[PDB]
């Protein structure tokens, strides 16, 4: 069934904006959203068919306090997403306040692309956590679709800022977020700013313009998660039943990124998946273990070496990891696409459960204990005063989030049989 | 139907892990089954076509590519001895998800452990009946798989 | 006209070798028949198109639109017992047919 | 559907005696309960015998046929009763 993408926020939609203009090129379509005359694909999940070859991807754009969306429409791809559906502070709670009140009129918007389409199954949030007016107003959002498509699935592309700590509220912010998420997603993928600056300098000289040019790292990541689905194929041809394998357990359904060449700008799978499990190629920042892992590779790869390669891995045991789920890894392959370069020709990615994580939740929620005794932001302006007097949700997302560190360490013990 | 079943699906805790515990097992027996023989099988069998210049000979390389999926994939030769291990272990799926609805918690369910050792021991007898192929039968196709990765 | 074929070229102890020079008719003539067959069945009755449907949106690969007919077999809101209606399989495959 | 006996045979009384009806009411704009109250309430219970019964006919399984149906379940109508 087909995928619309809620992509809201500054941020939120420029990483959107750069992921549908990935598949615009690695599709057969033009920036005009017409059939490309050089032109296998299911393009029916992500592009919603016109009658006259005009692909329109089905994204809902939310802007609010609009800066950059208008830098959005003058684009040459304007024509391109044209379901006509873009409606017009710094804070979660502004963020969220200015959502109630518009709240009808987007959902009204929800509804007509979800009729238009012949069906849906899921939503994916191009989310950012503590992203000011993104923030806030996607916690809301993400607390009303669940309710009213109970059936249906959320997942949450969620940029988790780390830029090596301006915003103050930052983790007051971060953490509500986490809360919403964490009760009422289905799935996260979380990313990291600091993972990726350093993936930056690594890489490549950039260090100033970060953000511009992360977004290409980003909409790698988004439009390779999703190959498999975008391609038809032996395995995974839905989006729920890849994500089964990623969730093992409802709480802990935050996963890990990972590319082999990074530096994707011939190598035999055994390579790419040794190469992978590195840490250099992961792309965020007591034992600890992976509970789960999955590997897509796409290229010239040979059928018969697969196998082998999964045997080689498993005597090359690189990836330690004992949990309470027996979920290994299992290699999958997706078609690499033409027309485009095919440079590194064999390219892979992975998607895993790991209890790392929990570390970095951990830091935001270190900041704002710190942040808390000393009350130093408590921001107390008449919005955040009036829409919140007690204070108290603050406190009830820091017993949820401290449930979800326990969880993942209770994970990583032999026990995790037992209540988590 | 089986990976379908348990994806539509998702004490009250210990039922999420039981989850993992299932699909895994499925999982694996769904990518050896999809990709390594039917797959790879079919990619010979297409390039292989081309080459045959005959109408005889184009019925018995037919034939030879559906006597080997049908024997790779487990469904000749004995049946009792491996088939029904599978199809129970499966059945056992079939009733975890049959017995579950999404979004409760009064479950009421005291057959748990029951159905914990239920796969557990079946799942003994599953890798225990690979590992004697060993011994005799087509190795190839079995010593792949029964590298479950166990526990 | 295998006899008038058979004559001339034997117009011009070579007993076996005389019949020898009759048997390149039956060769050529099955050389032109065995591309008669498989170039009858791939340019006109297609068989490699038939057998790659064989396997692909078919029995053997799903694919998407098998996916999509699976589903709707599997949903239980207005399931019968054992939803064996005929022409609902087959108007859920003609949906699916997707080609 | 005039090919089978049954439904055909069915809803030619079902017109013939709505024209019985139409013309009762027809006769006069005055009440009338001379008798044709009586008929009345006897066309009114057999009306809903056999619209209730070709319900439960149409309930080659045709889209057209099967999808006529929805119309009347939109209120559940005759099979609530």
């Amino acid at each position: 069934r087909e995928i619309i993408t809620l992509q809201l926020g500054q941020c939120g939609n420029q990483i959107g904006f750069e992921f549908w203009k990935q598949l615009c090129a690695e599709h057969g379509i033009s920036p005009e959203g017409i059939v490309e005359e050089f032109a296998t694909d299911r393009k029916d999940v992500f592009f919603y068919q016109a009658d006259d070859e005009h692909y329109i991807p089905r994204a809902v754009l939310l802007d609010l306090e609009p800066r950059v969306i208008h830098s959005i429409l003058n684009s040459p791809y304007a024509k391109l997403y044209n379901p006509e559906n873009i409606y017009l502070g710094n804070n979660w709670a502004s963020g969220f306040s200015q959502g109630e009140k518009i709240h009808e009129d987007i959902f009204d918007i929800i509804d007509r692309e979800a009729d238009g389409s012949d069906s849906l199954e899921g939503f994916v949030l191009c989310h950012s956590i503590a992203g000011g007016t993104g923030s806030g107003l996607g916690s809301y959002l993400l607390e009303r679709l669940n309710d009213r498509y109970p059936k249906k699935l959320v997942q949450t592309y969620s940029v988790f800022p780390n830029q090596d700590e301006d915003v103050v509220v930052q983790p007051y912010n971060s953490l509500l977020t986490l809360k919403r998420l964490t009760q009422n997603a289905d799935c996260v993928v979380v990313l990291d700013n600091t993972a990726l600056n350093r993936i930056a300098t690594d890489r490549l000289h950039i260090q100033n313009p970060s953000f511009s040019q992360i977004n290409q790292l980003v909409s790698t990541i988004m439009s390779a998660s999703t190959t498999t689905l975008r391609y038809p194929g032996y395995m995974n041809n839905d989006l729920i039943g890849l994500i089964a394998s990623l969730i093992p357990t409802p709480r802990l359904h935050f996963l890990m990124t990972g590319y082999t060449p990074l530096t994707t700008d011939k190598t035999t799978v055994l390579d790419v998946m040794r190469r992978l499990l590195q840490p250099k190629n992961v792309m965020v920042s007591t034992n600890h273990c992976y509970i789960a892992i999955l590997n897509i590779i796409q290229g010239e790869v040979d059928p018969t070496q697969v196998h082998k390669s999964l045997q080689r891995i498993r005597e090359r045991k690189l990836a330690n990891f004992i949990p309470w789920g027996p979920a290994s890894i299992q290699v999958a392959l997706s078609r690499k696409s033409p027309y485009l370069p095919s440079a590194h020709r064999v390219s892979g990615l992975m998607m895993a459960n790991h209890t790392s994580i929990s570390s970095l939740f951990e830091r935001t929620c270190r900041q704002y204990d710190k942040l808390r005794k000393r009350e130093a932001f408590l921001e107390q302006f008449r919005k955040e005063d009036m829409f919140k007097d007690n204070f108290d949700e603050m406190d009830t997302s820091r017993e949820i989030v401290q449930q979800l560190i326990d969880e993942y360490h209770a994970a990583t013990r032999p026990d995790y049989i037992s209540w988590g | 139907w089986a990976k379908y079943s348990l994806d539509v699906l998702l004490q009250i805790h210990r039922m999420f892990l039981l989850r993992v515990k299932l699909m895994h097992f499925v999982n694996s027996l769904h990518n050896y089954i999809m990709t390594r023989i039917l797959h790879s099988t079919g990619l010979e069998f297409q390039h292989q076509v081309e080459e045959a210049k005959d109408l005889d000979q184009l019925i018995k390389i037919h034939y030879r590519y559906l006597s080997t999926i049908h024997d790779r994939c487990l469904l000749r030769e004995k049946v009792s001895f491996v088939k029904e291990a599978i199809m129970k272990v499966l059945n056992l799926a079939l009733m975890f998800a049959d017995g579950w609805q999404a979004g409760l918690g009064t479950w009421r369910m005291e057959s748990i452990e029951k159905m914990e050792s239920d796969f557990k021991n079946c799942h003994m007898f599953l890798v225990t009946i690979l590992n004697k192929a060993v011994c005799r039968g087509s190795f190839p196709h079995l010593e792949s798989l029964a590298l479950s990765l166990m526990a | 006209e295998l006899d008038d074929v058979h004559d001339p070229l034997l117009a011009i102890t070579f007993e076996l070798t005389l019949r020898s020079c009759l048997y390149p008719h039956i060769d050529k003539q099955y050389l032109d028949c065995c591309g008669n067959l498989m170039q009858t069945l791939k340019k006109d009755y297609r068989l490699v198109e038939y057998l790659q449907a064989m396997r692909n949106f078919f029995l053997m690969e799903g694919g998407d639109t098998m996916y999509d007919f699976y589903t709707s077999i599997f949903d239980k809101i207005r399931e019968k017992e054992t939803w064996q209606n005929v022409s609902f399989l087959n108007v859920q495959l003609q949906e699916a047919v997707g080609q | 559907f005039i090919l089978l006996k049954p439904v055909f045979h069915c809803l030619n009384e079902i017109l013939d005696l709505c024209h019985s009806f139409c013309s009762l009411v027809s006769q006069n704009l005055g009440p009338l309960d001379e008798r044709g109250a009586a008929q009345l309430s006897i066309l009114v219970k057999g009306f809903s015998r056999q619209s209730s019964l070709l319900f439960k006919i149409l309930s080659h399984q045709i889209n057209s046929d099967l999808a006529q149906l929805l119309l009347r379940l939109d209120y559940n109508k005759y099979y609530t009763q």
